[PDB]
């Protein structure tokens, strides 16, 4: 989050919890009521046969 | 020893001005609160 | 290690085709009010544009 | 009982009034026409690049 001065006052991760993978999904500090798509589950195979 | 990292360790990407915007970005960070090792060595 | 890189005179108010360092383009160069950081070169806008 | 209809309609306007100024999302639809078009436009410029 820049600022008007070009410095920065507060920093996202976007993967550190479910919360912040929406805060980065909408490109917004603010985050409004609502259910929100944000990522994609997928099971990935574990063997080869 | 280990510590809290918090929300440190946030640099510049790069010298381009930006004013009252958001940018999304990924390069190399520190993790938020991540476990960062603590020496006393 | 590389040679001389050449300079021209400044010119604001016209249509010219600017090159500073490795930003190319071409406009209209005028005084501006902003403030930018020590470190920083070159300001972008919120539509990736210079 | 044309005073009754003169005062409720008035108490009625005022209270549009208010919800107006209070209720953020009572004009959302012009607010998502023009996001959807401002969407389209940085897209479009970010697909310039």
């Amino acid at each position: 989050k820049y600022n008007e001065n070009g410095t920065i006052t507060d920093a996202v991760d976007c993967a550190l919890d479910p919360l912040s993978e929406t805060k980065c999904t909408l490109k917004s500090f603010t985050v409004e009521k609502g259910i929100y798509q944000t990522s994609n589950f997928r099971v990935q195979p574990t063997e080869s046969i | 020893a280990y510590t809290n990292s918090f929300t440190r360790g946030v640099y510049y990407p790069d010298k381009v001005f930006r004013s009252s915007v958001l940018h999304s970005t990924q390069d190399l960070f520190l993790p938020f609160f991540s476990n960062v090792t603590w020496f006393h060595d | 290690v590389c040679g001389p890189k050449k300079s021209t005179n400044l010119v604001k108010n016209k249509c010219v085709n600017f090159n500073f360092n490795g930003l190319t383009g071409t406009g209209v160069l005028t005084e501006s009010n902003k403030k930018f950081l020590p470190f920083q070169q070159f300001g972008r806008d919120i539509a990736d544009t210079t | 009982n044309q005073k009754l209809i003169a005062n409720q309609f008035n108490s009625a306007i005022g209270k549009i009034q208010d919800s107006l100024s209070s209720t953020p999302s009572a004009l959302g639809k012009l607010q998502d026409v023009v996001n959807q078009n401002a969407q389209a436009l940085n897209t479009l410029v970010k697909q310039l690049s």
